[PDB]
DNA sequence: AGCCGTAGGTACCTACGGCT
DNA sequence: AGCCGTAGGTACCTACGGCT
């Protein structure tokens, strides 16, 4: 029985955990956008194969399988991290394709694990494109047995286009979604222009883009938030005042602020009703459906000032919701509050290493596989002697050192001639080992180019970003009135 | 009841609400609906068994109470069908033999405290198709399109023909007696 | 759109569809591998994914996800409490599976959160999946048809009567209990050389139930009209003695209780009886269970105070001693029977026969398979400077398959088996190696041959592989039977 | 408590109990401990911060009661060492940073709350093996041997050395002003 | 306030048959 | 009685920060 320092015990333990969650839990990284457990379910997604083209696999296999391998957590925590993913009104861009009762706007959960499905976006292909050609460094998992991602290769800038928001300890964040087009737009102007501002920035981004659609009034709290990180973003519903006979009038909601629960908005509307807290409101209907989509309903009494009820209802309701930008993400290891050129800077300098990273690895797979068929090629010019030479070989390593020997080939080249199977000695297989081999020097030649040239390079970037631009780029959701 | 997703209509005539196994099913049937002459109570799984219950027991069971308050017609000597909020109430469980379990416990229920519902023809069956352990499993789109919508849908009206046997049918499947359960499975069972 | 269905109709149809999937698909074992569907998917599942007693343990959460995905298509709390159970040696006689971490208690405490425990195989549940891929059972598709699954396993030790079966089904129930592995394959070696067996001479290998938890059976008339006519009560008794514990007085210290007696609720039942002075001189009552200690639980008694009385009254008026109700309901060819001792031990041998005589035919078809193929090596290694000749003029694998086969009177397999030959085959000593192969393999074929054409020696077949898992898993009885 | 596997000695001197996560360390703690000198209350993960709670709200809450319950010594301005039912009050959450956190919280209520129980030397801290999500990843056996049994445990026993710089300490890191606890982990945390 | 989203944690309804 | 064991089904405590 050693004695503990109730101090220390606190400090040590508190830090312990705090750095736990900063780092490990809550916040997303720069380069991809990722928190630890949703990098985990897509990888998962990815190492079992659940590409769009596949079926959907059960959702109960893929969450026992993230837990096992790579998130030592909750299950609730894993598939709920999955579900929301999946969720169009959540995210800009889903990252998961959901079959089932995946919840609502309304705040209902999803249906069991047991029900449910799932399988990538093909946008999730680009998060996870070139995973497998050393773009991106591994790590032990949390008991030894598995490797790991320590970060997606992310081909399209994730963090801004779906956004972020976690609670940490001593901090958290809060980064709105963002339009995919504005923002490859955007980093295409900073790869053109590292001294760019963040006003000519916004020529290409003019602000969030809610999957939820609606009004950002004003463009100050936008501007304020890109500057400094921080910022009050003012968001509206989309709603309308119409005619319903009579000479009676009606509100209509067709859009509301990004985040905001449908059901629990009209129930609030209901209760200032009930209370008397709000005059002039007759009727209140939700008539949202699959067909004629969000469609919420509010009768106005005869002769009542429609506008003035609205004004009202922005007033006392979620129906006007404010966002706290607080764009805090983890950079290098470490939480940071950053702005919209810092966010795109970091994002911008992670694909150059990754596509750097996937041309160097290319090459040197490229030039083993070269030397495999060059050995080939050998076996296949002097045939006649390759037999004999392994016939009168007794074992393996004989046959071995003896086609290393006579045909200065390395290990790897004897092996491979060793393990040549005799259909590859017909005809049309020797012309595809040549043809692949013809191939190959060309490509070879293909990749020296790149990474001789910083530019060539920068511009391949260029282009593959702008290949997911006009594949994924889509139209601008959020309206933003002046 | 505080599960229970009623319609906008407040005409009986058009109404129709449908009883599904739980929240799964009925977060998929609560997004597919038409939400002006459909209502949704989600139950929760296997159902009490009226035929093997006391009263007291009956009508303490939340689902019951849940499903006498949506349909607002009273129970047995105070059944009320004038005061009937749907003209259709349409048993909606898992397309599973449990489903069909839950199918045989509602029926039971209605047979025995709202026996008049079944008479003017307001109970029916969906009919959603195979292959889906649950309505979980289905998207909201495809629920609606095979199984809500009356432009496709293909609903069983409940008929009861002769009040003697189905009073004996109840009796034989659902009551305390095993022997006779026993018997009625050995005499009709067809195995591998 | 809408079409009449009759309330009675539907009201028998509907049941009778839930009643027969409860009854063949559920609540009730094979009689052949003592399985119900969700073990068997989850053994099945443990197989697949070579979860074998030599690998590290396993997730639960993956072995509970696999199933539910591949083969059960059911809530998962079924499925990891299934496997749970087959996990605790106060359950199953001869535990299934291996598990990890909290499996629960004998006080009803469950098992850990499935992210928790971790699971393999039993060295024993190797023998209930031994020969599945040899052709010994018919493999069925699963419930959506993405997959295989088996109706049942090879089952190589008789794994109804050893660990015993309890369920609820419609209609019916059933009420196995397990049995001592040693005293059953006893049994099953006697039936095998005396289809005329009586249950009284069977009774002189088997002597009646034997418990995971030991304690006492009274009486052997119970176990007699039990394995006479599928039904009788057992009753079981807590292993019990009386002991001083100082200064003139005694207690009453208990080291094993009945079968199925949760232990805690046992210990409350007594608690509750002295509360409400429903039985006269107990002064305490504690449970001195440990890991190292056993179970034992200490009912102290008053000074003066009979002890063997308040034991007895004990017995009478608490769970102490506890009936066990068999009722030997079973799958016989798909449909449920109720059936005595001879019948288990019959459908299982007959079982066994099937098994190995199923092991014994794919064992010869495969190895025809590969004498075929040696016979095409010998012929390509004896020509190979002809064979490979014939390739490379050949444009196509089509047009060399098709001029090996008719250079060298080679069948197609052959011819393929040929253009797959990796060239390390070529080495010096390869030519024996095929010889010596094909030498032992016409061998081979002659042994096997020789077990399907005499049903005498495939029956002895069947024991000796029975005597040999009865040398190596047999154990000692634990339930002591005492004359009533 | 209901929760409260207590042990069979009615004498404090040797008397030990161990407050652990839930019912899935819960289990094997049961099983691997010595029921005749040791306690067993299991909690329910994630303990109410009484830094930042109402006191209405921490008297009204289950696990500070079961635990006031347990320990039999009141709270505040009524504790009393002596009624004390146990002699070693032995914190086992799970080693994971969670379980960290977990003893951080139950640390703040024995200070605030019960600070002579600390005073006293009767509050420690086990310490189970670190590659375990949780104690019910364990074998029981394993338990016992590594972190209960008093000839091979290792418990810390918990001493207050400077009562100003506890005071401030667990004001800085449990109380509601985020900007403190914010500096003291800028000016600790020691990254990648 | 009380909500948002990753985290630690757990409790009861129902059918079904037999005991007796 | 209420329990045995496969089935259908579900709800609410807690920490944490920043916004209202
Ligand atoms: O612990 C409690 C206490 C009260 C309570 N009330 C309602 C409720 O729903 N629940 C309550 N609970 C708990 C929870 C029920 N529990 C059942 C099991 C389910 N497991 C889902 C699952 C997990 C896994 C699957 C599949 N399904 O596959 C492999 C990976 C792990 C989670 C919810
Ligand atoms: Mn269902
Ligand atoms: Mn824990
Ligand atoms: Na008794």
């Amino acid at each position: 029985i050693n004695e503990r320092n109730i101090t220390s015990e606190m400090r040590e333990s508190f830090l312990d955990y705090a750095m736990s969650v900063i780092v490990a839990r809550a916040l997303p990284d720069v380069r991809d956008g990722l928190k630890p457990v949703h990098r985990r379910i897509l990888y998962g997604l990815n190492e079992q194969g659940m590409t769009p083209d596949k079926s959907y696999k059960k959702s109960a296999r893929i969450v026992g399988d993230v837990m096992g391998k790579y998130h030592p957590h909750g299950d609730s925590s894993i598939y709920e991290a999955m579900v929301r993913m999946a969720q169009d009104f959540s995210y800009r861009y889903p990252l998961v394709d959901g079959q089932g009762n995946f919840g609502s706007m309304d705040g209902d959960g999803a249906a069991a694990m047991r029900f449910t499905e799932a399988r990538m976006t093909k946008i999730t292909l680009e998060l996870l494109r070139d995973i497998n050609k050393d773009t991106i460094d591994f790590i032990d998992n949390y008991d030894g047995n598995e490797r790991e991602p320590s970060v997606l290769p992310a081909r399209f800038p994730n963090l801004l286009a779906n956004g972020a928001s976690g609670i940490a300890v001593g901090m958290a964040t809060n980064i709105p979604p963002h339009n995919l087009t504005e923002l490859i737009n955007g980093v295409l102007s900073l790869s053109k222009n590292p001294d760019i501002s963040i006003a000519e920035l916004m020529e290409d981004i003019e602000g969030p883009d809610f999957p939820t659609a609606g009004l950002i009034l004003g463009k100050s709290g936008i501007r304020r938030a890109y500057e400094t990180g921080r910022g009050s973003i003012q968001m509206r519903s989309r709603a309308v005042i119409e005619e319903r006979g009579g000479g009676r009038q009606r509100i209509v909601v067709t859009e509301i602020p990004f985040q905001v629960n449908k059901a629990r908005m009209i129930e609030k509307i209901a209760e200032l009703v009930r209370d008397k807290k709000i005059d002039g409101i007759t009727d209140l209907r939700d008539e949202t459906s699959l067909r004629t989509g969000v469609r919420v309903v509010i009768d106005v009494r005869k002769d009542a000032n429609a506008s003035v009820i609205l004004n009202n209802l922005y007033k006392q309701t979620p129906l006007q919701t404010s966002f706290g930008v607080n764009m805090i993400a983890l950079v290098n290891g470490r939480p940071k509050l950053i702005n919209l050129k810092e966010a795109l800077v970091h994002y911008l300098e992670h694909q150059k290493t990754v596509v750097r990273r996937r041309t160097q690895y290319n090459l040197r797979k490229a030039k083993d596989r070269a030397h495999i068929l060059e050995g080939l090629r050998i076996a296949l010019d002097h045939i006649d002697e390759i037999i004999s030479t392994i016939r009168e070989s007794d074992t393996d390593k004989v046959a071995m050192e003896s086609l290393q020997q006579r045909f200065k080939l390395s290990e790897k080249q004897a092996q491979a001639i060793l393990d040549m199977r005799l259909r590859r000695l017909t005809g049309l297989e020797r012309d595809k080992i040549e043809a692949e081999y013809n191939e190959l020097l060309n490509y070879i030649s293909e990749l020296e180019t790149i990474l001789a040239d910083e530019e060539v390079l920068l511009q391949l970037v260029r282009d593959e970003l702008t290949e997911i631009r006009d594949r994924f780029g889509d139209d601008r959701r959020t309206e933003i009135q002046l | 009841p505080g599960k229970l997703a009623d319609c906008s209509s407040k005409s009986p005539e058009e109404c129709e609400i449908f009883l599904v196994e739980g929240d799964s099913a009925g977060g998929s049937t609560k997004s597919g609906r038409d939400s002006r002459t459909q209502a949704i109570l989600p139950l929760r799984g296997k159902i009490l068994n009226v035929e093997k219950a006391r009263l007291d027991r009956i009508l303490n069971n939340n689902e019951i109470r849940q499903m006498i308050t949506a349909f607002g017609t009273g129970i047995g000597g105070d059944f009320d069908l004038a005061k009937a909020r749907y003209h259709k109430i349409v048993i909606m469980t898992d397309a599973d033999v449990d489903g069909a379990h839950i199918r045989t416990l509602l029926l039971t229920f209605f047979y025995r405290f709202m026996r008049p519902l079944i008479e003017a023809g307001y109970v029916y069956i969906a009919q959603p198709p195979t292959g889906y352990k649950g309505l979980g499993e289905m998207n909201a789109d495809q629920l609606w399109e095979t199984t809500m919508n009356p432009e496709h849908r293909a609903l069983l009206q409940v008929k009861l023909e002769d009040a003697i046997e189905a009073d004996q049918t109840f009796e034989m499947l659902m009551g305390d007696v095993v022997e006779n359960r026993r018997q009625f499975i050995e005499d009709n069972a067809v195995y591998a």
